[PDB]
Parts: C-alpha cells; structure tokens; sequence
RNA sequence: UUGACCUCAAAUCAGGUAGGACUACGCGCUGAACUUAAGCAUAUCAAUAAGCGCAGGAAAAGAAAAUAACCAUGAUUCCCUCAGUAACGGCGAGUGAAGCGGGAAAAGCUCAAAUUUGAAAUCUGGCAACAUUUCUUUUGUUGUCCGAGUUGUAAUUUCAAGAAGCUGCUUUGAGUGUAGACGAUCGGUCUAAGUUCCUUGGAACAGGACGUCAGAGAGGGUGAGAACCCCGUCUUUGGUCGAUUGGAUAUGCCAUAUAAAGCGCUUUCGAAGAGUCGAGUUGUUUGGGAAUGCAGCUCUAAAUGGGUGGUAAAUUUCAUCUAAAGCUAAAUAUUGGCGAGAGACCGAUAGCGAACAAGUAGAGUGAUCGAAAGAUGAAAAGAACUUUGAAAAGAGAGUUAAAUAGUACGUGAAAUUGCUGAAAGGGAAGCAUUGGAAAUCAGUCUUAC
RNA sequence: UUUCAAUGGCCCGUCUUGAAACACGGACCAAGGAGUCUAGCAUCUAUGCGAGUGUUUGGGUGAAAAACCCAUCCGCGAAA
RNA sequence: GUAGAGAUUCUGACGUGCAAAUCGAUCUUCAAAUUUGGGUAUAGGGGCGAAAGACUAAUCGAACCAUCUAGUAGCUGGUUCC
RNA sequence: CAGAUCUUGGUGGAAGUAGCAAAUAUUCAAAUGAGAACUUUGAAGACUGAAGUGGGGAAAGGUUCCAUGUGAACAGCAGUU
RNA sequence: AAAACUUUCAGCAACGGAUCUCUUGGCUCUCGCAUCGAUGAAGAACGCAGCGAAAUGCGAUACGUAAUGUGAAUUGCAGAAGAAUCAUCGAAUCUUUGAACGCACAUUGCGCCUUUGGGUUCUACCAAAGGCAUGCCUGUUUGAGUGUCAU
C-alpha cells in the first residue's frame, strides 16, 4: 500500500527483447520469452487467447515462402525453362 | 443479361476491378472510337489510345478541339491534349484531362504491332 | 543498358572484369551523389545496379548449368540442384512403387481384368 | 411476421404487459418441470395424474417388427 | 446473419458499485479511448446487438403440392380474362384475343427483330414501350446491393418445343419465355396479383 | 412455472446445442454436385451401365418378408446355378455376396433367372479387338448404356 | 595362437529420416466448474471448455468372433425413419440408443500358421553402363561385387476357402514406340449497333424529335438516369494456335508359355493369430438395467473349440459368426487456407476490433489490453495581384456552376453561444382557459345565370 | 403568433396502502438502446385435401440455391 | 548527537494536495539482530512472515491475465406510436 | 424512447470563479526585436556555502548533446528564449 | 420608472457533427480446390528507392534480376529514353535470425576442421570459401567383451 515514492525504486529491468518474437517480454532470470515460449521448440500458444493467436499468426508477417508456393500449385509445380 | 458465372455483376467488385486495375489493363480501359474515316479505312471501331496519336474532343467544354495526346496518364484515367489547358491564376498554365472516352481518334500513330493490332481485330491496313 | 543475350554468349573470365568495372562505376556514381549530382548521374545509379544484377545472374546461371551438367546422370546430385515441389511430394512414394504389385495380384489382373461390357435392350 | 405482433403494441406501455407488482423475473417459480411434488404438485395432480412412480415390469431390448400387427375390421 | 461472436471479442467485467458508474461491463486496461468504456450490450456502443440473427432461422416455407398446383391453375384461369390483364396493368386494349395463341412457327424465331415484328402485328407492343419506359433507379438501399433498378412485367410467352423462340425474345424488356410444362407461379402471379398477359404458342396451348 | 394446458414439455436443449445445429442450404448444391458426379461417371465408365445388377432378397423380419428388395450380391451357389464363375463375374459387372447363402428353391431360381436374363442380353467386348474369345460378343457396334432396372427390374 | 560367431560401442563414416508451424473439419488422451435440480451430496451441465499428443485433403470406419428368430438379411460411412422410442435416472430434475425399412454411394482384399528342398528361386547398397523425365531438377533397367537372409526372403494358400491329387476344355504381356483420329485442359487471342439535331446545364449520360443493334436491355466507367462513348455482356460446352493430359485405333518392335490360370471330381485332407479369450475385482464410462465399453490388478482357457443371442446361475439344445494380425476408393465433415459467385444482410456510434498508415497509435514488468479516424470540386482551376499588418491574417480582386464548396473543405440538426429586432419582468419560470392589445395571414368575394 | 389581465395549475418517472415529498433516478442535446429466434406444446383462425394425408431423405428435370415432376418407404390418422 | 535509517506528537499544514500518503516542527535510532546497490532463489490455496492475516508491482482473510461466461437472479432498475 | 447512477460523442450553469502563495530576491543601463518583469551583455544586490543548487559516474532514458533557423502548438504569465 | 441584466421568440453568425445520399469495407450463404517446413517453414530483426517516415514490396542481384506475355510508358518533381510503380512467372538472389543445427547470447561473444588466397610485411598476421546439433534407420569401417566356440 506505497505508491509514490516507490515507484522511484523502478530501475530494474524484469523483460528484455525476445530474439525470436523481438517483444519485450524476454525474462531475464527465468531465461524464458512469456510471449512466445523462447527457448521452447514449440511456441507459447493457448486456445483461451484467440486474440493472441490472431495477433502473430500465419498472415501477419510476409509469407514469402508461402506466397511462392501458392503460385507454383497453380501451374502443377513445373520446372524447366519455357520455349 | 449475362449467363456466365465465371464473370460478376456486383457493383462492388466491378468498381473495385475497374479502379484497381493496373497499368496495363487500365491501358485497354482507356480505349477511344476511331473516326469516320478511320473506321470505313481499317473495320474497327475503337482501339486503345497510344500517346503521340491526333485525336479530337466530342464533348464537355472543350468539344471540337483537336490536339496530339502528349500524355496518356493512365493512373488518373486521363488524356493530356497538346494546347488543352488552362490558365491558373498565377500565369502558369495547367493540362486538362479528357477520358479517353470522350475523344475520337483522327490518325493513328501506326507502328509494325499497331498493325498487327489492328488485322489481329477483324481490320487490315 | 546491358542486354542479357549479349551477356549469356560471352564467357565467365570477361564477365568479371564487365562486373568489376561496373561495380567501380557504381561507387563513383555514389560519391558523385554525395558531392552533389544532376539527375543523370542518379538515374545511371539505379541503371547501373540493375545492369550488376543482370551479370550477377548470368554468372550464377552459367555456373548452375555447368553444374548441372557435371552432375547429369548421377545417381546423387547437390540438393539445391534436386527437384523442390514440397517436402510431403519429395517424401511421397512414386509412381513406379505405388504400381508395385505381388505376382498374385499380377495373375488376377492378368486373366480376370475388368471388361468392357453393354447390355442390350 | 413481426407487425402484426404484440410489442409493436406495448410500445409505449411500461412493463410491457407482465404487470407492475411482480415483473417480468427469469425463472420466479423454477426451471423445466422442477416441482410436481412440491410446490407444482396442484397443476400435477388435477391435469397430470400418473406421472409419477413405475408401472408395470421393463422389457430389454424391444423391438417392434416381431410385434408389428396392424389390424383392418 | 451478424458474426457470432461479433460485439464479445472483448475482455471486459463490471466493475460493480461504488464507483458512481452504471453497472456494465466495462473494458479494463489504459491508455486508449475504449479503456474504461461500455460493453456486452445492445444499449452500448460496439457491444452486441440484441438477439442476434442466425443462419437457422426459417428461410423456406412448405406448401402442400395441390395448392400449388390450386395457384397455378387459378392463375391460368385469371391470364383468360381480359379485364384482370387490363386491371393488373397490362396495354393489351388492342390485342386480337385471350388468350392469345401463336403459330408453332414463333418457336423457330431465331432473331430478336422477328420477335419484336411479331409483338407488333399482335398489338403486344405496347405492354413492352410500358416496360421499356417504366426504368428506373431502385429507392433506397437495394442499388447498393446488386438490385440496381427496377422495371414493370412485360408479357408471358409460353412455349411447347424450343428452337429459337427463347433466345430470340429473352432480349426484349419485360418479357419473361416459360416452357409449359413447368408453369410458374412467381410468373403466372407476379406480385401475388392475378391476371398477366400471357402469349400462348399453339403446341403449348393445346398441351394444357 | 408450467401452468398452462398441453402436454408437460420434454425439449433436449441443456447441452450446447447451439454449437452443433446443421444447416441444409447446401442441399440443392449437393443435389447438383450428385448429378453431375454422376453423369461424370456415366460418361467415363463407357457402355457400361452406371448400376450393376442386384439380386432379389427378402427383408428379415415378419414386418417385411411379403416384400422383395435388392440385395448386395448373388451367392456362389446361384451363380454356380447360372453357369458363371466367382472370378469372371465381378468382371462382367455381376456382385458377389459370399456371406448370403440360398435357404431355399425360391430363392435360388429367383436369381438364377436374374442371372440368365443379365447373361442373355449382356454384350461382353473382346478383351483384343477383332479376337473374340469364349463368351465375347461377336459384333459390339450396337452397344449402348443402357438401365439394368429397365432391362431386369426388381419384381 | 589365430579364427569364426554373438552381443554391445565409436566415426564431421555412405545415404536417408524426425521435430516447427497450421489445426475449420479427423483420431486420441486428459479433464473441470459456473449451471439445472427453485437448497444440495448421486445426477445435470459433460464423456463439454481449458490442457496434451498425432493426421489428412478429407480423416476415421470397413469386408462380420454382424444382425436377426424372418419366406431370412449381408463390409464401412452418411441421410431419412426407427425415436424422444426400448432403457437409464435422489425413477426427481433429466437423459436416451439399436435391428429392420427407404435412400446417397458401392469394391474388394492381404498376411501368420505349409518342405522350393532336384537346388534363397528373394531383397538393400557400391560400381559401371544404358534409358527415362512435368524435370540436365524426375523415375527406372541390366550387368557385376559387397552384404542382408535359413533364428526364413520369394513362389503357393486365407476359410468365401484352399491344398494335394485325378482328365479337359477354356483363358493369357506389369510391355514399347510411331501415326492419325476422337475427348479433356490451364491461355495468348478474336467480337453488334448514335456519340445525328433541338432544349436545359459548368458538364447531356436529362427532356424531345430521328434512328440502329439485340443469342448482346448483366454490370461497371465516363464532368447528372448511356443497349448503340468505353470496358464488358451474348454468341461461348466456340472459332483460334500453343503446350498439355485421357481412353480407344493403325501398325512397328520386344516379348522362352519349357509357363501360368479359371473351371470340374475327390471316400481324402484341411496348418487358422494367448498374459489373449474368459472369470473375479476396482475405477471410469453407456440407454445397456445381475457391468455396455475401456482400463488397472488377481486368476488364467480351450479344440467342433471360442465368441454372441440385451435378467444372474447350473444344464441341454438351436441358430449365427470365426476375436486376440493387416490394407482399402466413393457416398460424409470442413468458423482455417486458396479461388470464385452471390444476398429480401450492415451502411461509418452500423457491419469484423479494424471501409482510413488496424491488431495500428497508445497502455501494462509481463501474460495481455487495444482505440479514434471515410466525403473540397467535374477539374486544384488550392485564391495571381493591389492594399493594411511584425506576422497570423483581413479587405478588395480572382477561380468556379457554386467559396451559402477555401482543405478548420458535401449536406450542416440539436444542446450551447454572440449580434440584431421585438417583448416581458416587485422573492422562480413554464402551462391551461377566456378575451384585449400589437404584429401576421388565409379563405371568401368579386360572379354565375 | 406574442404578451397582458382573471381564474385554475406542486416534478416527472418509479416501487408503494399512501409521493410535491425531507423516498430513488433525472445538468443539457443528438445518435444508439430492451418480449427476439429456434425445437416443442396448447387453444383459436385461414387454406388445401379428406379415411386419408404429407412432393422438397432422395431421384427426375431444369443453365439452375427457384419452379416443375417423381418410385418406394415412412410419419401421423383410420382400435382399443 | 551529524550523515543515513525510522516515523512519537502537534490528533499542525494540506486534504478537487506539491503528493492516490507529501511538507513543517517535534521526536526514535545512529557501529550493529546496522543501512544499502547489483546478482540470485522462493509464485497464488502458493511463497515469505522477529507474527500485523502482514507482505507478494497503488491489487491481498487468497495477486494479476485470459477464457469457461451473455455463469446464475424468488432481488433492484429500465422496458420506445395513437 | 425522456428516464435504465443507460451507451458513445458533444455542450452548458457554477465562472472569468477556485485558483497560479514551499525552496530569502531582485534592481539599473544597453543590445536585439513588431513586441522585453522573464532573452543576451555589463553593473549592482543575493543565495547554494565542499554531506553544494559544485565536478563526475552506475541503474534508467535515447539524441534530450551541438550549431543554425522559429508562424503556430508546448514551457498552466510571458517569451525575441 | 429608461438602460443594463435575465428569460422568451425570430433572423443572421458561431460552436458542434446529427441527418440525408454514397461505399475498392464488413457479415452471411453457396460453389470449387488441397498446396507449409532441416532442399530451413510460420514468425521476428535490421536494411534496400535520385528525392521515403509508414503501409506495400524486396534482400547487399535488396520498391527488385532472369524468362514469358503485352506493346510505349512512369508521373509529385527531377530524369532519362522493347518503355512500364505493367501482367505473368517454370530460372535465380534470398542479410541477421527463427523447429534453428559448433558453443553461446540483456555480450556482432567464444571455438574447432579442411582448402584457397592476400601482401612494403610471408614460422607472423589477415581474408575468403566449405564445414562441425540431437534421436533414429540401412550399410561401411574401426573396435570391446573371464559372451559362445573352433583351433
Ligand atoms: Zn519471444
């Protein structure tokens, strides 16, 4: 039950930067993003946080792979060069 | 009516295509009538405008003018007539655009792929 | 600008002192840039990286080929010369070992396959 | 439909027709049949006699093809 | 139907009493305009509306078969009095007869302008100017839904064999081509109004 | 609280139910995607018909005995009967049910003569043109797809 | 002592494979509570949410250790029906299937248990040759070595049988081109008719005359409602020319039937899956009630044996089926992804949170939380210039159809505000009724006979 | 219409036996804002057919989520 | 007794504050069970507690976040034209 | 829709009101400038008074540093700073 | 008791953003399709244009290269001249990361292997390229065992 004058002790960071989510939500002690699950193999997901899902999922990035992908489906996956 | 159901009549997608049509179809979206002359001469009725073509302006203001296209100014939808313009309050002079719709074409600036345009529609030269 | 048939039918060798010399080009260009340059002289910048491209690729295309022809009819070949459809379609049997079939199955097939028939009215 | 309905008559009305002194409430008396031997026991005995309690001796697995017999006079 | 979770995607609880606010959910968190304001509601603003529609709703409704076919017939019978046409609008003042029937040989008609000749020496033109000058634009939001305008009902060809009369007539406005075998209440009563204008062809007329 | 005339109410809706409704507005589209899977494969399975035929059966039951369904397949005893072997007869487009067995008489001439009637108007291609074997039609020009329930209905 | 073999290790050995994401729909595991019962503990919610594992274009299921008690049916799945039924339930609240029957779709099969024993007949890999390609990217063939394998790889068999026998009819390629025809297929292309007069307008796309096209009068765009100005629309399930694929056809070549196979009769024989079945018990499940399934523990079979026949037991018959091993298209699902077409949907406080630079700005250590915000005009033609002012600006002028459109921009409501005019007023105001005063105003009339 | 004079006129909504209430809510305006849909049931009413009735599970047919047509079952009713 | 750590009284100031706990005076301790930085450990029916149900990010007789959940309502309020 | 201490947004009366009173304190001339209680320079008067209102660093911030430029907006007066 | 003031009414002007009209958006339905990743995915970070912050796009070949198609633009200015901020897309590039793989990582931290190259400089130093994760499978090679024997 202290409020000001106590806020002024706050010089301490808990989170830093994550290297895989690049969120500041990398805690330093555990050694654990609380965003992503980093260092896990799998990623931090629940399905009672439908919004986070939505907020990082497939789509929000680039796709570059994918979208490469999709337009090789389309034609039937050819190689070669055209005559 | 249309029959097809590969093709849409929704108001919104048609706007959404004719306005998000790159610079190439908006190339065949810009198209003009041919004169009298030009038609009886090569069997079409319209082609797309090219810059450096003599067209002649059939209706607004400007109805009656004739001029060389300097620019066709596809992102706009626009045609740019050589001395159509229009004196700004400064002194300068500022181009006023006419849709390519709203001119005929007089003469054509023929190239080799004009041609094979041109008999490619049902025309010879 | 640099066109690439041009460059195809030349050799690796020339195509390094062309890349070179463009590559020197493009650095005066930019310290043109940075002392002050006409309009000219920053188009020719965007011209020339295009132009490194080009050459860049034909390089890699020429040494791609001639691996590929190093590695012609070789039972193991580098993976990035392999075919890549998906993961799934290069894990996926093939068409030869789907067909594969016992003797027993090849005798039934042999002499009771499935005929074509009609029946009248 | 929907206009030739009550609640386009009510408009207006307060209360809407469930009165004043006792309201519109949720589930003032019970859900479902909760009841018929408690407090629902004067609407179960005088238009549901029979309701509760078993008559008769169960039958396992019944099925009503051995016994199909429809009758004509 | 609306998004069924549309106006719940919120994380939002009473903040309760004791806080002279009104008793509503409320969106925790700050730093923004929607912190601290209303939701779960159909009074409030971005909340869900009341009741929401769903897709199970009753769309198609059943009619007993023999009073569809009690509707058909009735219409039938109204398309053979000449004062139900004129009353639900049709310009047949000058037509020869009702019902009208035509030659098999109309079925054969393979131009647009061999139909509209033929509506012209029957005197069935004016019932498609009526069409053709009726145009025009929807009121209200059905232009901006794919109903961009509207127009009256010309007349009712019905035909026995096809080959030609449907596409040399589909073209005319208002004028709706039918098979007599498989006769349409939506065109026989258009509106829910007796009495259309109906052009009988002779193998149809006789296959009644 | 229930106080009204009518019977005491017995509506299954405690669970969430809501979640699992189905809806039939793609019933005219699975109606059209049938008919034109079916008319694919009309097409594509040559003259052949576009349903095998059935053997005639008796549903098991005092409700239904006086009446004759289709069955699955015709037994080995039956088509036995009919002179055509297990092995040739999936290949001629005739089922075979293994399980099924012929109790009695009836039974068995009922589909023995399903059999003959099939075998008598059945057209069987040479398996190599112009070389026609024991049991492959002799002229095929006439062969048409036509319906086995036309040709042997279920009596 | 050398060797063989077994077992177990090492290598940046040769070549491969696994994870992560996605998860709308699939298969499992794990697993609540709010809620209902007007309390509440069994029950209900619910074999649900959350959690965890693993898939596919579908998954799962599947060729009866299935029903039935019939004149019998005959893999699985889904639909309708059975059926709110039999049944389960403080027999309360509640819950609740299956056989049949009708339909959608249909497709069947593979091993283990057999001595090839006059012949491991089988297969990975190394090497070298050829060939082939959606493909120099793919997929094989032949030869030759090394190995694997007798602690069992092929051929043969799968209970519907079969296997060995007994003559005797019948049937037969895992092939390769090439040619042309006949189909399918993304795609490059091809497409009818006014911009004739008048009026209004800034603009004609309006109104009126006069026409034209229509297998095209869907829908957009263009300076206002355009079938004929433009893109398209119809023709089009098509002409076109460029590659693809399919099943037939013409022959060419390679193919050792020295083989293989179906069928028919056997005086015959017929191998058929074990800590599994079953039983008890304890949990958990089910509509399953004297245990429906599953699991744990204990006990543990059998050989016409073992299941099952929806009341436990012993006994005796009868049907049915053949577990403890395996594969499989179609009908079925699909709040996700991808591509389309729609709509009696919403219309900027609505519709997704987001029509906009939206999961953005901002908040929180963090998990997370999460907005507001569309509209000048046809065209910037965005106000040159003079004048006042330190400037911001004002005033003229100018642009425009319009500045009662000036970006603080369509329209511009109310609250509320200033100005003007009028009026009222001794501690509220508003209202109703009746008339006065002042302002304001219509009807009627004038005419018709 | 405004204002004046004469007479009359408490603040509405709300629970309540009783509100002007020293009972609760209401500073103001605009926009939003509450008996809906579904599975049943019961009375009543309309329509079709009637000892029958119900085409829409499907199939046919339409180039078209419509309309039209259709075999066999089945539901309810004809017996308790 | 100073720095530093505290917080007795005025029940002073302030109390829409400079401040969601501050200021002034007064006062308690001031070389050790002392004060304190950083690193590190302990996490919710848990921790930690020279013990006040104290403290655990202004949240504590069970933290915060999101979901089940639009939990339930014999209770209060509202419920729109003539 | 007049009500739900309704929702969102907008706007009033209070009101030119409460208030802008801790940390001793400023003053003169000149310069600049449209404009000076506040900017700059000089002069004077003062304070922090070495446990500083001085000179540095760590945590935290992130360009706030520096020169030049200045219509606003922000610095709860002003502003040329 | 006239003005002020207050209130009312009207006009004009403010404040405000209702209403009306619109809509490259949303929502719902139907149809069709089946395609992620150790051959490095989804995601993240930092960069890339003549003049760019974001969005969009791309990866030191950086608002893109090749190939195919179209056929003369792009456009705010400048600017040049098979164009293009065009479409398609079968060849390539694809930084630092990420299941993330030499070990790490609030450290552009710390290593090892092979080859090649560099220069006033050569037993030194430096640079470049290619490599070094774990589990499991087939095979190869090298082994270990008072495991079983033969000899
Ligand atoms: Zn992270």
């Amino acid at each position: 039950t202290k409020g000001t004058q106590s806020f002024g002790m706050r010089h301490n960071k808990s989170h830093t930067i994550c290297r895989r989510c690049g969120k500041r939500s990398f805690h330093i002690q555990k050694s654990t993003c609380a965003c992503c699950g980093y260092p896990a193999a799998k990623t931090r997901s629940y399905n009672w946080g439908a919004k986070a899902k939505r907020r990082r999922t497939t789509g929000t990035g680039r796709m570059s792979y994918l979208k490469k992908v999709h337009r090789s489906f389309k034609n039937g996956f050819r190689s070669g060069k055209p005559a | 009516m249309k029959f097809s159901r590969d093709v849409t009549s929704s108001r919104r997608k048609q706007r959404k295509a004719h306005f998000g049509a790159p610079s190439s179809v908006r190339r065949v979206l810009m198209s003009a009538p041919l004169s009298k002359e030009l038609r009886e001469q090569y069997k079409i009725r319209s082609l797309p405008v090219r810059r450096d073509d003599q067209i002649t302006v059939i209706r607004g203001s400007n109805k009656g003018r004739e001029g060389k296209i300097t620019s066709v100014y596809r992102k706009k939808f626009l045609l740019l007539i050589e001395r159509v313009t229009r004196e700004k309050a400064n002194g300068a002079s500022a181009p006023v655009g006419i849709d390519a719709s709203k001119v005929v074409i007089t003469k054509l600036h023929l190239d080799k792929d004009r041609k094979d345009l041109i008999v490619r529609k049902g025309g010879k030269v | 600008a640099l066109k690439t048939f041009e460059l195809r039918k030349q050799s690796q060798e020339n195509l390094a002192e062309q890349l070179q010399e463009l590559r020197q080009e493009l650095a005066s260009l930019r310290v043109q840039k940075i002392a002050g340059g006409s309009g000219s002289k920053l188009s020719k910048i965007k011209t020339t990286r295009k132009d490194i491209a080009r050459i860049l690729t034909v390089i890699n295309e020429s040494n791609r080929l001639a691996a590929r022809e190093a590695y012609k009819n070789k039972k193991y070949i580098p993976l990035d010369l392999r075919q890549k459809k998906t993961r799934a379609i290069r894990r996926a049997l093939t068409p030869y070992e789907q067909s594969r079939k016992t003797l027993k199955q090849i005798k039934k097939e042999r002499y009771f396959p499935l005929r074509k028939y009609a029946l009248k009215a | 439909p929907t206009h030739v309905s009550k609640t386009r008559k009510l408009r207006g009305h307060v209360s809407a027709g469930h009165g004043r002194i006792g309201k519109h409430r949720k589930h003032p008396g019970g859900r479902g049949k909760a009841g018929g031997l408690q407090h629902l026991r004067s609407h179960f005995d005088k238009y549901h006699p029979g309701y509760f309690g078993k008559v008769g001796m169960r039958r396992f697995h019944l099925m009503k093809n051995p016994l199909w017999r429809p009758t004509v006079n | 139907a609306v998004s069924e979770k549309a106006g719940h995607q919120t994380s939002a609880e009473s903040w309760g009493t004791g806080r002279a606010l009104a008793r509503i959910p409320r969106v925790g968190g700050g730093g923004t305009h929607r912190s601290g304001q209303a939701a779960f509601g159909n009074m409030c603003r971005s909340g869900r509306m009341f009741a929401p529609t769903k897709t199970w709703r009753k769309w198609h409704v059943k009619v007993n078969q023999n009073e569809k076919r009690y509707a058909i017939a009735s219409a039938v019978a109204a398309s053979g009095v000449p004062s139900l046409l004129l009353a639900r609008g049709h310009r047949i003042e000058e037509i020869p007869e009702v019902p009208l029937v035509v030659d098999d040989a109309v079925q054969s008609f393979q131009k647009t302008k061999e139909a509209v000749a033929l509506l012209k020496e029957i005197k069935a033109y004016r019932d498609v100017i009526k069409v053709a000058n009726s145009r025009k634009l929807r009121a209200g939001k059905g232009k901006l839904r794919n109903r961009r305008h509207v127009q009256r009902r010309g007349p009712l060809v019905v035909f026995n064999e096809d080959t030609g009369i449907v596409k040399a007539f589909r073209n005319i406005p208002g004028v709706e081509i039918v098979n007599v075998r498989r006769l349409n209440l939506l065109q026989l009563a258009p509106g829910g109004h007796l009495g259309r204008f109906v052009i009988w062809t002779k193998s149809a007329f006789g296959l009644l | 609280a229930i106080h009204v005339k009518g019977q005491l109410p017995n509506a299954h809706f405690h669970k969430d139910w809501q979640r699992y409704v189905k809806t039939w507005f793609n019933q005219p589209g699975r109606k059209l995607r049938r008919r034109q899977a079916r008319q694919t494969k009309a097409a594509k399975i040559a003259p052949r018909p576009v349903e095998a035929i059935r053997p005639a059966v008796k549903p098991p039951t005092i409700r239904y005995n006086m009446k004759v369904r289709a069955g699955r397949g015709f037994t080995l005893e039956e088509l036995k009967a009919a002179g055509v072997s297990r092995r040739v007869a999936s290949t001629i487009g005739i089922p075979v049910d293994h399980r099924r067995r012929n109790r009695s008489e009836e039974s068995l001439q009922r589909n023995v003569e399903r059999i003959k009637v099939y075998l008598a108007h059945l057209i069987v291609f040479p398996r190599k043109a112009g070389q026609p074997k024991k049991g492959d039609a002799t002229d095929v020009s006439g062969a048409e797809q036509t319906d086995v329930a036309a040709v042997l209905p279920i009596t």
